């Protein structure tokens, strides 16, 4: 029970991300009931989650948490329902989670957010159809792009190219971005895309899932029917030859290999599976959270 | 005084949000009844067995607050027209759930988006909901002026935006709405919430939404400019649209977050109240007709029927109309009685249809300012109005005025008249049988006599108004033809409508009619060049009349008598709307038919398509002789 931490955590868990030393970041929001807000949590003990009494820190937010991501080792970047993108930073003692800035720049729900290679800029997508490039140091919007014609479902920064990132939208467009070009967007040639994931070890390679349950492997084509519902997220494992964790609204998790073949399958969740994160310490342990308030620790056979 | 609302997609607490909204000065709030991100499964396990509650409790607001303050928003993930079957099934069930919950709350209106071309299944689910219990709740279809695809930044390198004019493509959003409301059979509960983009389209796109049931105008904060002081304002082009929308009395909805964070959030709202106070105030006529806008009225038949007292009182409340009569009599007296005969020449004037004597007083005023002698007869067949005339005649007028309680067609005049004056004109000039009445009275007009009015002419113009077509459609009565309401004219202060062509003359009558072979039947063909894409719902009627020489009365818009309340336009509806493309000609035919008992109108459209003949044999509408 750390100070300035809510005694009750919201039911719907939306995101879970490991950092370098192994602490688990939890993002949750209440999507039903009287109050519709969200919270942020830090668990230096991953197995103690999601119990609120045995966490390292916590804080309540004004609105829900649609997406989040780490910023370095003490920074948390949040995509809020309120149309704002927030940045929170741990103290030197890592016992409090303090708001660094809160800028209301999007006109609708900020659905996705991603930190670029330099660690000083980030790209955000919202249901207002806009995509914004942020200056995390000056707390200002560098550029504002309206390339899509529908909700921006997912944006993913390039792992090593600081100016490149991917975005998909319900307009059935997958856009490759490069802010060095005069026209920075470029369309990559079905069913609506819903999740993007760069390949960690190959520059021009990424994978995307559609709302029909198909994961595809695309170069700058191989695809398999992995789920029976919308593919919510795609995460690669940190191995030299990485695996592919795919979570969906069918309440199941799948682990794929180089050729999108199924090696593992978990149905431990009873509601939607919202995120997956690979442990940096144990490369075979995989942590998944969902709207059933479950934090499952999978042992993926390798 | 503007009725404005605030659009939100994020409500942490209803009590706290609604208070902050009202304190900023809004009248209502658009918010989701379920969390926008709270996707729900209805078929497949284990997600369908998600433990509740599924949304907020209805106890968080009073019944009066749900009835008057909250507007429900459909959740954005609900796509009943998705190409995925599993997503269609869930969306149908979720749409029925959210709509039924909104009805459970008694919400005054519910917001649904039109953001793509195919909303067929969205229309079916909504139509099914409408035919489930009779309710008054409204459905606002959110539709942008410009589709999002047609306003995206030209930043995709291998997919450049269109740089050539697509006249019909730039009207695509109206085609979205038109196809949707047509699938829903023109339900009176389905209205438009027009969304205004940062860049306005061409004028023909805004004129497309003329005559459409626009209930709300959505204004994003991202379209406002910033003046020197730092407050949000609008461009002169956007101001021009707001002024057009204020004439429609729509409700304005502010959406998007506060980008002018240096100012408080009611600053956007104060600018709307600012633009509202600055506009031409009611110009007497608009002050009078306000309240009768788009209100259908049965056309008076003062021959067949006896008008009530307060009907005459309204006739007498238009001084500009009668001063035109007084001037017409004034000019006529001078042309007939030379100066050297002003004491020996007594002119016999006969008001034919005197009512309660406004023309009689207008005649007495004319003879005085002209300095000529007149002998007055006041003929009026309405015996109840004759009571007013005879109390007037005994108390003031005296022996100068002679009241005659008789029909002008049967009255045996003791002498012939130098001037006959009449006010038997309707909104379509002759739709009260002024030709037939003045014909029968002609025998006691002198061979050189003058009739006032001398001649009149009716006008027609094709109009587009889905609102008025719906109101006519709502005039079905229990024990008559289910389509008879489309085969009869209506007097109405036309408002939310679109005139598709310049008015053209239809019927003309002249008095006295020296012709030996009098025949008041008419048949007229008109061809209206339409320079836009639209839907034809009916023809507006006006009239011009010549009291004497240059003194005239007119309700025709381009020659409207300035400052005259009298006579609203008339509306001839058609059973079935007719699509008209740009450059096509609308060809309409009109007949004035009659027998010994009744007079009536028949009309048909012959181009671009043929309509059925309307009111054949006066089966649905006749004017009593
Ligand atoms: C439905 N109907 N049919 C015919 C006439 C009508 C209307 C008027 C005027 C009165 C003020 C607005 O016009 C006149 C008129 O001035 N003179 N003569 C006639 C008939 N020949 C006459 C006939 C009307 C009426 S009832 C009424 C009551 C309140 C508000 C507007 C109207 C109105 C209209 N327009
Ligand atoms: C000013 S509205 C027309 C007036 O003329 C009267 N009127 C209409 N037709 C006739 C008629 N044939 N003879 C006499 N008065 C008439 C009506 O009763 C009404 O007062």
């Amino acid at each position: 029970l750390p100070p300035n931490a809510p005694a009750c955590m919201e039911r719907q868990l939306e995101a879970a991300r490991y950092r370098s030393d192994g602490a688990l970041l939890l993002g949750a929001s209440s999507l039903s009931g009287r109050c519709w807000a969200g919270s942020l949590w830090l668990f230096k003990d991953p197995c103690a989650a999601p119990n609120e009494g045995f966490c390292s820190a916590g804080v309540q937010t004004e609105a829900g948490v649609a997406d989040l991501t780490w910023v370095g080792e003490r920074g948390i970047l949040v995509a809020s329902d309120s149309g704002a993108v927030e940045l929170w930073e741990l103290d030197e003692n890592e016992t409090l989670i303090v708001s660094k800035f809160c800028k209301y720049e999007h006109d609708d729900i900020v659905s996705t957010v991603s930190v670029l290679s330099s660690g000083t800029q980030a790209v955000s997508g919202s249901k207002d159809i806009c995509i914004k490039v942020w200056d995390l140091a000056q707390q200002v919007v560098l550029s504002s792009y309206r390339a899509h014609a529908a909700q921006v479902t997912c944006v993913a920064a390039s792992p090593h190219k600081d100016s490149v990132f991917l975005s998909c939208s319900e307009d059935n467009r997958i856009l490759l971005w490069d802010t060095r070009c005069p026209k920075p967007a470029s369309q990559i040639g079905g069913y609506l895309p819903t999740s993007l994931a760069w390949h960690p070890q190959q520059s021009e390679v990424f994978v995307f899932g559609d709302e029909n349950g198909t994961v595809s492997l695309v170069d700058t084509v191989l695809s398999s029917a992995v789920h029976s519902q919308c593919v919510t997220g795609l995460v690669f494992s940190p191995h030299s030859v990485p695996f592919l964790a795919s979570l969906s609204e069918d309440c199941s998790l799948a682990v794929l290999d180089s050729s999108l073949s199924e090696l593992f399958r978990s149905q431990a969740h009873r509601d939607f599976v919202r995120d997956a994160t690979w442990s940096p310490l144990n490369h075979s342990l995989l942590t998944t959270v969902g709207w059933d308030h479950q934090v499952v620790h999978h042992v993926v056979p390798t | 005084r503007v009725s404005s609302g605030r659009d939100l997609n994020c409500v942490p607490e209803i009590a706290d949000t609604l208070g902050a909204v009202a304190k900023q000065g809004f009248d209502f709030l658009c918010m989701p009844v379920f969390h926008p991100r709270f996707k729900r499964e209805f078929i497949q396990e284990p997600a369908k067995n998600r433990p509740g509650p599924q949304t907020r409790s209805d106890l968080l607001l009073s019944g009066r607050d749900w009835n008057t303050l909250i507007v429900g928003k459909l959740s954005p993930w609900i796509r009943p027209d998705s190409k995925v079957e599993k997503i269609r099934r869930n969306s149908e069930a979720a749409m029925l759930q959210e709509l039924n919950f909104g009805a459970y709350l008694g919400l005054p209106a519910f917001l649904l988006p039109l953001n793509q071309e195919d909303n067929t299944n969205l229309a079916r689910v909504l139509t099914n909901h409408i035919h489930t219990g009779h309710h008054s709740s409204m459905f606002w279809m959110r539709v942008p002026l410009v589709a999002p695809e047609d306003l995206r930044d030209d930043i995709i390198e291998n997919a450049p935006t269109t740089h050539t004019e697509e006249y019909s493509g730039e009207e695509k959003t109206w085609m979205w709405w038109h196809n949707f409301r047509t699938l829903c059979d023109y339900s009176k509960r389905i209205a438009v919430a027009l969304e205004i983009g940062a860049d306005l389209p061409s004028n023909h796109v805004i004129d497309r939404w003329l005559g459409e049931p626009i209930k709300a105008a959505i204004l994003p904060t991202s379209i406002f400019l910033t003046n020197k002081k730092g407050f949000p304002v609008l461009s002169k082009m956007h101001q021009r649209l707001i002024f057009r929308l204020l004439k429609l009395e729509v409700q304005f909805i502010i959406t998007g977050t506060n980008h002018h964070s240096e100012k408080e959030f009611c600053s956007y709202l104060q600018y709307l109240e600012y633009l509202s106070q600055n506009r031409p105030p009611p110009n007497a006529y608009e002050l009078f007709a306000k309240g009768y806008e788009d209100y259908l009225q049965s056309p008076l038949q003062p021959l067949m029927d006896n008008l009530e007292s307060q009907t005459y009182e309204v006739f007498e409340k238009d001084p500009i109309k009668y001063s035109q009569y007084q001037q017409a009599i004034y000019k006529c007296l001078l042309d007939r009685v030379p100066e050297e005969e002003k004491d020996t020449n007594v002119q016999v004037l006969m008001v034919l249809g005197a009512g309660r004597g406004p023309l009689v007083n207008a005649s007495l005023r004319a003879a005085k300012q002209a300095d000529r002698r007149i002998k007055l007869y006041a003929v009026e067949k309405n015996p109840n109005a004759v009571v007013t005339l005879e109390n007037w005649q005994f108390e003031e007028w005296g022996s100068q005025v002679t009241v005659v309680s008789s029909d002008m067609r049967e009255w045996v005049a003791p002498e012939k008249a130098d001037i006959i004056v009449s006010e038997l004109l309707g909104s379509f000039a002759d739709n009260e049988l002024s030709p037939e009445c003045l014909d029968g009275a002609q025998h006691f007009l002198k061979d050189d006599g003058v009739s006032i009015p001398g001649e009149y002419t009716s006008f027609l113009a094709p109009i587009s108004s889905s609102k008025l077509y719906n109101e006519v459609r709502a005039c079905r009565e229990k024990d008559r033809d289910p389509e008879a309401q489309f085969e009869m004219p209506y007097v109405v202060r036309l408002h939310n409508f679109h005139q598709l062509s310049a008015p053209q003359p239809c019927f003309t009558f002249s008095h006295p009619n020296r012709d030996p072979m009098i025949d008041n039947n008419r048949y007229c063909t008109l061809e209206f060049p339409v320079e836009v894409n639209t839907v034809l719902h009916g023809f507006a009627g006006y009239f011009e009349t010549v009291l004497y020489q240059d003194i005239t009365l007119s309700i025709r818009p381009e020659t409207h008598s300035p400052g005259m309340f009298s006579w609203f336009p008339i509306l001839f509806p058609i059973k079935q709307p007719i699509t008209v493309r740009e450059g096509q000609t609308i060809c309409v035919r009109f007949w004035r038919c009659s027998n010994s008992k009744k007079v009536w109108y028949e009309w048909a459209v012959t181009a671009p398509v043929c309509s059925a003949i309307h009111n054949p044999t006066g089966r649905s509408y006749t004017i009593g002789l």
